[PDB]
């Protein structure tokens, strides 16, 4: 989802502060419940690189 | 205490200039070294523009919060912090008209 | 419409075009305060010029300058660009230029503001870590979550009070 | 247009 | 050990010195080692004699002459350290001889006068302006010459322009619409191409037939027939055509402006300018420029030709005349020297300008000396150059290779009269002439691409800045060791070819061999190869050559590993790497890291601070070692020796290694056995994973220095005391307050400790009302004092090694106004490698360490030596280095071999060469394996069965046969370390080298709960102790937008970062357990509204129907 | 001329000055230290004057200016802000005020209130302090009122660690 | 896209797309036929000529050397169908084949792009944006505000349907189908806070002013400012 | 994921409502005084320390634990907008 590797990337980080912030950040901007990608109805929680190269073998 | 449901800008009546204004700035006086303080009626001035201090006022006859919304008899403050000092507005009075330039030279000449 | 014309010129709250101390004794001011003593100092000049006698000439003259210094606060450089003395040949932000600008207020009031309760590292991979999670390091939640720390350590014995819990881990 | 030259030339 | 080197192309000539480019070009700059008699007169000498001779004749009373004689500039007044200890700028003096004449007799010398403190040169090529060793860039730009572009829109004609450099002074362009007109342009309005030559005495019947009777335009030429029939009168006519309303009569004034001195450059008067010249267009030169004042009717041997080529490049073949802008022999590269020779002489122009004020100031005779100089101007103007150009730079030292390149690099913007940010594609492309005189790799990423590059290897500046790559010459079938420095344009006159082509000496030795005349791969014929290529080495930069198989490594990557080993941090460990190019060595000497011995000798004292070294001569000396220096980007430089008591040196030999040498090699990070496998996910896009072992020993280890300062400063409300004193509450924190006021030496500092202590006033000018009554109520005698103490920032300190205190009655020392005293703190750090860090090799595989393994459980061989560390396979297909793959093989071959060897650029060693070295490899790992009593494990016969099922091995051989082949590939067994079990499939390990990268002051994770708050912006900002809040972008905003995120939003727009009385509320109501508070207006709106009611504009928010509503609180209302 | 109103005198005074440095640039090649100035001025003129004179001789600076690389930066956001509590001090008033509001009440509204009201609510008077009950009573009850309700607050520490 | 030289016909990558949801005339356009008829084709030495004909009238089309042919001298070309070789103008388009036709053309001819270089996004999206690039068309038969004006479709449809139905005197309120660039679609809006965010903060205000503009907050940028 | 996120999702006619249900109810979940729910006897929210969730960790972690049960009732407007605050303020102390 994020363009990130790990050559020194860096993520910043933010707190919902009101229960309903928070109640929304969790309902519907929690990372395990948006699993296939607006842009397409494929999913973007795909085994990446290592985890097929495991199944795959 | 009611949402804020819309916007308007609108031009801006000379009365209406004077109406949102505090005192007129009539004199280019700074502050003035010696005291850090606002010159005379100058831009800074704390009766056009607001006090410079919490709860308390300028001279201090009424220094805490149970008299909040009243004005001291000798001098004028009413009092919140100085962030009064940072909405208030003042106006200037000219004495021979002149035009905006902002609906003098937009391409249509608003007034043209 | 007959608002267009200018009698009457609003002058911008004080704070927000502050006058400060800086380092070694420096001081420091929103342009704007230079333009608005252009104004004023011109107008007040126009009312003595009235009253002592006025020839023509100048009169209109100092109009002008009136006029040309009018624009000044409002909107700079679109006749002429004022300057404040050898130093800097810069345009003195004109009140439009504040607005819209280079770098002014609609504009940067969408470029980005800075969060409060806000944080950033480096990243690096969490294998065990299940996508419903994320591994923060404590010595950042901490600082994070410093206010709903501090209470939760006076609901527990490690504190007696806030002010003490800030104490505490100072 | 450019306001010295103008004034100079109003009293010159 | 032993050392193994396998490609054999002779290595004809070592490496230039690799700081050339700046200690030549400030000796030619600065001609001052040498008498004003010795003739290389360029630069200072050449600005001073440009500009002294000041002639002022009539305005009243003048002519007066101000003449140099010579330049003399010899005693520093302070040394390099002490510039270094105390804020000082290490410049020379210096004062030239003056002497000016009268028109009635009389004529003072007064011998000197010291304007102008010039920065001198480090032996190593890096300055010291102040406090931070400096370094200036080198630059690119058209080189003042003529060229002739195709035309704009209309794909007609192309026309003709003449650059003239210095910018005061006109820009030609030559270009014929036919219709009816011809344009030439000096400053910007056009005129005919002709009225100007009949000026100079060109005429038309002898201008049209000799010059375009071949040229048809020549009828263009002769067309405007009136005002060609009268010669020295055309010469008012064109200055009619100029516009002011000026004096028809102007004998030959302006004339002379583009005659002689000058607008027209006073360049070298054969080379700087009539190169560009008898090559491209005409021959000769009568004078630097087209100049001429003896008899007042003017030559102008360049006018005509530049015609002469456009009738020329227009008609047909004289030759192709199309130039190539990008083509180096265009373009000049301008050499430190050059850079200040040129702010020295803008100072001198600054000096003489306000000198002719004075020669009508002084009343009579007396006026040398004060009179006419004011060292006022140059001393600004080249200390501007050195501490403000933004080309001059501290020097990188992170490590001394870093210090190198980044005194070697050269840009493209600066002067910004050579290249602004606006043009860009065509300049940042690798141009085909960059052929060894640039990098195509060492370029930055990022915007910035292209325009910053360091040079190549052999890469040098002749005489004017423009780099010649050499190539070795070739006259027939023979190849010769004689070599060529050549310049872009003639490397296209020749047939070159490249130095793979099989060698018999000087015989080439196949008939179809790669040769490429201009910038085009052509296959040509040992007959026809007239030039060779000198070196691999050439092709690229200092920095890239340390590349082990550069050959097998994409570029792109390449690039990254080129930059890498600029970010290396030095270890306390260094060790050289198991496989090395070549220059390693030839780096750490030519850097200035460790010290060689002068001439041979014996060793006297070796001290852990001195080694006096006695030579043979007779004569003996201490050579003190940088103990421990802060580099300007924290990372220690100490010379540790290397050399016993009482020993015979050779010349030139190690005493001491530099930061990063283990044996006069360079050495960064540590060669490390390394598994090449997946581990769980511990490496997963880029991850790596580490064997705690590796911390065991201080192996990725480094020692920081941060330089904490605070100052006394003199505030009205009273001087800010340095004391012991911390008014408000324990002792405890005193403890290491061990002096008054200073922290003691070697302290452990955590975050939050008193670094040092100082005292300043409570209030603005009044006290505190609230205040008062507490003081008084538990002890109103109280230091009425504020804490303002320099603390431990958080993140970290050290123990601190140095401090420095500057009192009231100051040495030598440069206090600034208010400041009455200063105190610096220097702490140091140890960092040990651990979760956070970033490690890569020089391939270009980079990565973050994102687990540290016991050495209990992580991979381990069939003997019990296990991996330090495990990368992820899939990095490489993507990414295309296979050279580190072939790294780790060389490198397994050394391991069990213990030997290191040195694989050249692209000669280096080849595939059988290491199968070779591995072969013998498996003799040590297995040999002693069979002897020390064992065989073959179940797990090992296993691996075994899977691998020919994969066929890595010839099925129907002994299992220690089949072991033999499977270690040739690279790759032995390896078992879990977990389990026990063997990890199906032969996985290749091996000695690669890693190195760890230096950790940049915003890895310091940041974190901000509440802090300082901008004054007119009101957004949330932070500096000294308070992090400082992230920025919420806009792309940032959509993405919660996008989202239900509404509160969310709103919070970051309210009680995150504007909302005044939000935030606060908010605090407080977390405080108290209170669910948050709902929003208040935000002082972006309310700030914008004002700045709206500032124009006469008004903005009311309405209600429900149209009505007011309030933002403002309450404090619009009036009264 | 300047933004910050400086009386003839002071200009005069600032015109010498500025001429003295002149002359004093003429021969030392040193940009005089504030001793020649205060010796080549005349009668009156030391160090702190010269230094003062010219701290007032810099005109100001543009609170808006391109620092840095001028890319884009803007110098007036940099400066932090003093009189407003930055949430840390809401707080603390917040707590401050609650536990100084419980003891006023569970005491003598008597010399309690005198000492809180003569010192948290008008300016900083013993004799003055107190309406008719003289002095004698005042440092009786200030005093020990001061102590009892510092000694509780010694047992249910609350106060102790210092909200400053 | 492409430079001026010979013969480049196309545009591709993102240069493309920009020409997409910008309406822009293409390099290398591509005459499309306004009348739907029957094709013929001429001869003579400098320019070509293909002409549409139906038992109505016949339109010439000026077809210079470049232009590479899709069309032969005997079928049917709808309106709007390619008779050059390339890109389509949008605008023309509109006005040949109707807005349907643009639409349906700017989508797909911009997922034309992407499918080339493996991305797969719903046409969804692109529709949301384009459908935004015709909110306002043409006047030409007033009612409460005079004819050359560029109004929001649906703001018209606000009117004409009130005029027609509740308050009677059918003052039928003709307009034209008109299409705008995104840039341009923004530029112009409702709300004058979204206008001064980005094109001229100055002149954006003036107007808003003069005219007592309400704005009525929809939409997040405007109601973010705030 | 969350526990039964797609049974919750079912149960609201939008997925935006769901949010502000679960937001609403945990707001009054600690206001009114914690032990305002509808199901903590047998089987109940649960934290490790000590079992000790079931006085005050997570406010809607609760709110989302009780609506997946049947027992509450979200409507566009279910009872009068100030009425509701005064009777439950009567009816659970803990304050
Ligand atoms: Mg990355
Ligand atoms: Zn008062």
């Amino acid at each position: 989802a994020f363009n990130a590797d790990f050559d020194g990337d860096q993520m910043a980080v933010h707190v919902p502060l009101s229960s309903f912030a928070q109640a929304e950040a969790r309902i519907q901007m929690l990372s395990a419940h948006n699993l296939l990608s607006p842009a397409s109805g494929e999913p973007l929680a795909k085994p990446s690189r290592d985890i097929i190269l495991g199944l795959y073998y | 205490k009611k949402e804020v449901r819309k916007v308007r800008i609108a031009l801006a009546s000379p009365e209406k200039i004077r109406s949102w204004s505090y005192g007129e700035v009539e004199k280019p006086e700074t502050i003035n070294y010696r005291t850090l303080k606002p010159e005379r009626d100058g831009l800074f001035d704390e009766r056009i523009f607001g006090p410079i201090k919490d709860y308390e006022c300028a001279c201090g006859k009424y220094k805490r919060q149970r008299f909040e919304g009243k004005v001291c008899e000798r001098c004028g403050v009413e009092v919140t912090k100085s962030i009064v000092r940072r909405y208030r507005m003042g106006h200037i009075e000219l004495a021979t008209p002149a035009a905006h330039i902002w609906f003098v030279k937009d391409v249509p000449s608003k007034i043209g | 419409p007959e608002w267009m014309i200018l009698e009457a010129v609003p002058v911008l709250p004080p704070d927000l075009r502050p006058m400060v101390q800086v380092d070694g004794g420096r001081f420091a001011t929103s342009d704007l305060n230079d333009l608005y003593r252009r104004l004023i100092n011109r107008n007040n000049r126009l009312k003595k010029l009235l009253a002592q006698g006025a020839p023509e000439i100048i009169i209109r003259n100092e109009k002008r300058m009136l006029q040309e210094a009018v624009d000044a606060l409002l909107d700079n450089g679109r006749r002429g660009a004022p300057v404040t003395n050898p130093g800097s040949d810069r345009p003195l932000r004109s009140l439009t230029d504040i607005l819209s600008g280079k770098q002014g207020r609609f504009r940067q009031n969408l470029l980005g503001k800075r969060v409060d309760y806000s944080g950033r590292s480096v990243i690096v991979v969490g294998p065990q870590l299940k996508l419903h999670q994320c591994g923060l390091p404590k010595r950042m939640a901490l600082e994070l979550f410093k206010p709903f720390l501090l209470k939760k350590m006076e609901e527990k014995g490690i504190a007696p009070n806030v002010k003490a819990a800030r104490r505490m881990l100072e | 247009k450019i306001s010295t030259s103008d004034p100079v030339r109003q009293y010159l | 050990m032993e050392i193994k080197r396998f490609g054999r192309i002779r290595e004809v000539i070592p490496l230039p010195p690799l700081t050339e480019i700046q200690v030549e070009s400030y000796r030619r700059a600065l001609q001052a080692d040498v008498p004003p008699e010795k003739r290389e007169n360029v630069g200072i000498q050449a600005a001073f004699r440009e500009t002294f001779p000041i002639e002022e004749e009539d305005k009243g009373k003048g002519g007066l002459v101000l003449d140099f004689l010579e330049y003399r500039l010899g005693e520093p007044p302070f040394p390099q350290d002490e510039c270094r200890e105390k804020d000082l700028t290490y410049q020379a003096p210096l004062y030239a001889r003056l002497q000016l004449i009268h028109k009635d007799t009389g004529l003072i010398k007064e011998d000197e006068v010291f304007l102008g403190h010039i920065p001198l040169m480090t032996e190593d090529g890096s300055f010291i302006i102040n406090g931070a060793d400096r370094v200036i860039v080198s630059q690119i730009h058209r080189s003042p010459g003529v060229y002739f572009t195709p035309d704009p829109a209309r794909p007609g004609r192309y026309i003709a322009s003449i650059i003239p450099l210095p910018k005061r002074g006109p820009w030609i362009d030559l270009e014929v619409e036919p219709n009816g007109v011809v344009s030439m342009k000096v400053n910007k309005r056009k005129f005919p191409l002709v009225l100007l030559l009949r000026v100079l005495g060109y005429d038309q019947e002898t201008l049209a037939r000799e010059l375009g009777a071949y040229g048809e335009l020549v009828q263009g030429l002769m067309d405007e027939s009136v005002f060609a029939m009268r010669p020295e009168e055309a010469l008012i006519r064109l200055f009619t055509l100029l516009r002011p309303g000026d004096p028809p009569k102007r004998d030959k004034a302006v004339a002379y402006v583009y005659g002689l001195i000058a607008d027209p450059r006073r360049y070298d008067l054969g080379e700087a300018g009539r190169y560009k010249a008898e090559e491209k267009l005409g021959i000769r030169l009568s004078g630097r420029t087209l100049a001429r004042f003896e008899d007042g009717e003017f030559k102008d041997e360049v006018f005509l030709p530049t015609l002469r080529y456009l009738f020329a490049l227009t008609a047909g073949v004289p030759g192709h005349e199309v130039d190539d802008i990008d083509h180096l022999g265009n373009r000049r590269i301008r050499t430190v020297g050059e850079l200040m020779t040129d702010q020295f002489r803008v100072g001198l122009a600054r000096l003489a300008r306000g000198v002719r004020e004075r020669m009508l100031m002084g009343s009579e005779d007396s006026l040398t000396p004060a009179k006419l100089v004011n060292s006022r101007p140059l001393e600004a103007a080249i200390r501007e150059f050195f501490s403000r150009s933004q080309l001059s730079q501290f020097k990188d030292e992170t490590n001394p290779l870093s210090s190198l390149r980044h005194k070697r690099r050269i840009s493209a913007l600066g002067p910004g009269g050579l290249t602004r940010e606006r043009a860009g594609f065509d300049v940042r492309d690798v141009h085909r002439t960059h052929y060894g005189r640039i990098c195509p790799v060492e370029t930055p990423e990022g915007a910035n691409i292209g325009l910053i590059t360091s040079l190549a290897a052999y890469a040098r500046v002749d005489e004017l800045g423009f780099i010649r790559t050499p190539y070795r010459r070739v006259v027939g079938g023979v190849v010769t060791d004689e070599v060529v420095y050549m310049t872009a344009t003639e490397e296209d006159r020749y047939t070159i070819a490249q130095a793979n082509t099989p060698l018999e000496g000087n015989r080439i030795a196949a008939e179809r061999v790669v040769a490429r005349r201009k910038g085009e791969p052509v296959i040509v014929s040992p007959e026809e190869v007239e030039f060779m290529d000198v070196s691999p080495k050439q092709v690229f930069s200092v920095n890239t050559n340390l590349i082990p198989f550069l050959e097998h490594d994409d570029a792109n990557r390449a690039l990254m590993g080129s930059n890498m080993q600029t970010q290396a941090v030095p270890l306390i460990r260094a060790q050289a790497p198991v496989v090395m190019t070549g220059l390693e060595e030839r780096v750490v000497r030519d850097s200035l890291a460790a010290l060689y011995a002068e001439e041979d000798g014996e060793v006297a004292k070796v001290d852990g601070n001195r080694i006096v070294v006695r030579y043979e001569d007779g004569r003996l000396v201490e050579y003190p070692l940088r103990r421990f220096y802060r580099s300007n980007q924290g990372t220690a430089l100490d010379q540790r020796p290397r050399v016993v008591v009482g020993q015979r040196v050779r010349k030139g030999d190690l005493l001491a290694d530099g930061p990063a040498s283990e044996n006069g090699f360079l050495a960064l990070g540590q060669n490390v056995l390394v598994a090449i496998m997946p581990f769980d996910g511990y490496n997963f896009e880029d991850a790596i994973v580490i064997s705690e072992e590796l911390l065991k020993r201080d192996f990725y280890t480094s020692i920081h220095i941060e330089r904490y300062e605070i100052e006394a400063r003199d505030t009205k409300l009273g001087p800010e005391r340095i004391t012991r004193d911390i008014p408000h509450l324990s002792e405890a924190a005193l403890r290491d307050l061990d002096e008054e006021g200073v922290v003691r030496i070697g302290a452990e500092v955590k975050p939050g400790d008193i670094l040092v202590g100082r005292t300043s006033f409570k209030g603005e000018s009044e006290p505190t009302p609230e205040e008062r009554l507490l003081r008084s109520i538990f002890g109103e005698k109280a230091r009425d004092v504020k804490d303002t103490s320099l603390r431990v920032p958080p993140g970290e300190g050290g123990i601190v090694v140095r401090t420095v205190r500057l009192r009231r009655g100051d040495p030598g020392v440069e206090l600034k106004p208010g400041v009455r005293e200063v105190v610096r703190v220097y702490v140091a750090q140890k960092r040990k490698l651990q979760v956070g860090d970033k490690l890569a090799n020089r391939h270009g595989n980079k990565g973050v360490v994102a687990k540290i393994l016991p050495v209990e459980d992580m991979p381990h061989l069939p003997d019990g030596t296990p991996v330090d560390v495990i990368l992820n396979p899939l990095g490489v297909p993507s990414r295309m280095n296979l050279g580190q793959i072939l790294e780790t093989h060389l490198g397994l071959a050394g391991y069990f071999l213990g030997q290191r060897y040195i694989s050249p650029i692209f000669d280096g060693a080849k595939e059988p060469e290491i199968k070779e070295l591995l072969a013998q490899a498996f003799e040590v790992y297995f040999g002693k394996r069979k002897g020390e009593g064992f065989g073959v494990d179940k797990r090992e016969v296993e691996v075994l069965r899977r691998a020919e099922k994969l066929g890595l091995v010839t099925p129907g051989k002994t299992p220690e046969e089949q072991l033999k082949e499977l270690f040739l590939q690279g790759k032995v067994v390896l078992y879990d370390g977990r389990t026990g079990e063997p990890i199906e499939g032969p996985i290749v390990v091996g000695q690669m080298f890693i190195m760890k990268l230096y950790h940049m002051v915003e890895d310091k994770m940041h974190a901000r709960s509440t802090g300082p708050y901008s004054l007119i912006t009101q957004q949330p900002l932070g500096g000294k102790a308070q992090f400082g809040g992230q920025r919420f972008g806009e792309m940032e905003v959509w993405a919660l937008e996008a989202y239900g995120a509404a509160h969310t939003l709103q919070e970051m727009l309210t009680l995150k970062s504007d909302d005044i009385e939000g935030r606060n509320a908010a605090y407080e109501a977390i405080i108290k357990g209170e669910d948050v508070p709902e929003p208040s207006v935000p002082e972006s709106f309310r700030v914008l509204v004002k700045e709206l009611q500032a124009l006469a504009l008004d903005v009311q928010t309405l209600d429900e129907k149209d009505n007011p509503v309030d933002i403002f609180e309450g404090l619009a209302s009036k009264r | 001329a300047r933004t910050i109103r400086i009386p003839v005198h002071m200009v005069e005074t600032i015109n010498k000055l500025s001429r003295t440095a002149r002359q004093l640039q003429q021969e030392l090649g040193r940009e005089p230290t504030y001793e020649e100035i205060a010796e080549a001025m005349g009668p009156g003129w030391d160090a702190k004057r010269v230094e003062e004179t010219l701290k007032i001789a810099q005109e100001p600076v543009s609170l808006e200016t391109p620092i840095g690389d001028e890319k884009d930066s803007f110098y007036g956001d940099f400066i932090p802000d003093e009189h407003l509590p930055s949430p840390v001090d809401a707080a603390t008033q917040s707590l401050l005020s609650e536990e100084l509001e419980k003891a006023l009440s569970k005491l003598s509204e008597r010399e309690a209130m005198v000492l809180k009201l003569r010192k948290g609510l008008i300016d900083g008077e013993e004799v003055g302090a107190f309406f008719g009950v003289t002095r004698e009573r005042i440092r009786q009850i200030e005093n020990k009122a001061l102590r009892k309700l510092k000694y509780h607050e010694s047992r249910t520490r609350k106060l102790r660690d210092f909200l400053d | 896209t492409g430079g001026v030289a010979g013969a480049a016909d196309i545009t591709q990558g993102l240069p493309r797309v920009i020409e997409l949801f910008e309406a822009r005339r293409p390099k290398a356009k591509a005459v499309i036929s306004e009348i739907d008829g029957v094709v013929r084709i001429e001869e003579t030495e400098e320019k070509l000529s293909v002409f549409v004909e139906s038992e109505g009238f016949s339109k010439e089309y000026k077809l210079p050397k470049e232009a590479r042919l899709l069309v032969k001298d005997g079928d049917y070309v709808e309106a709007g169908q390619p008779l050059t070789r390339g890109a389509i103008d949008p605008h023309q388009l509109l006005e040949a084949k109707g807005p349907e036709a643009v639409e349906r053309y700017l989508v797909e001819e911009i997922q034309k792009v992407y499918r080339a270089q493996g991305v797969k996004l719903h046409d969804k999206h692109i529709e949301i944006v384009v459908r935004q690039m015709m909110k306002y068309v043409e006047v030409t038969d007033p009612g409460d505000s005079r004819l050359l004006e560029g109004q929001v479709l649906e703001k018209w449809d606000v009117e004409a349907l009130n005029e027609r139905l509740i308050a009677e005197g059918k003052t039928p309120v003709a307009w034209k189908p008109l299409l705008m660039g995104v840039t341009k679609s923004a530029l112009s809006t409702k709300s004058w806070l979204s206008a001064a965010s980005f094109q001229n903060t100055t002149h954006v205000l003036t107007e808003a002013a003069i005219a007592g503009k309400k704005d009525e907050l929809i939409g997040l940028k405007e109601n973010v400012i705030l | 994921a969350e526990p039964g996120i797609d049974k919750l999702f079912g149960m609201v006619d939008s997925k935006y409502r769901l949010t502000v249900v679960v937001a609403k109810r945990a707001q009054q979940l600690l206001r009114h005084g914690f032990k305002n729910t509808v199901l903590e006897p047998e089987e109940r929210p649960k934290m490790q320390t000590l079992e000790g969730l079931f006085d005050d960790p997570n406010a809607e972690t609760w709110a989302m634990k009780e609506l997946l049960t049947g027992r509450l009732v979200f409507g566009e407007n279910l009872v009068p907008e100030d009425r509701l605050q005064k009777e439950m303020e009567r009816i659970y102390p803990g304050e």
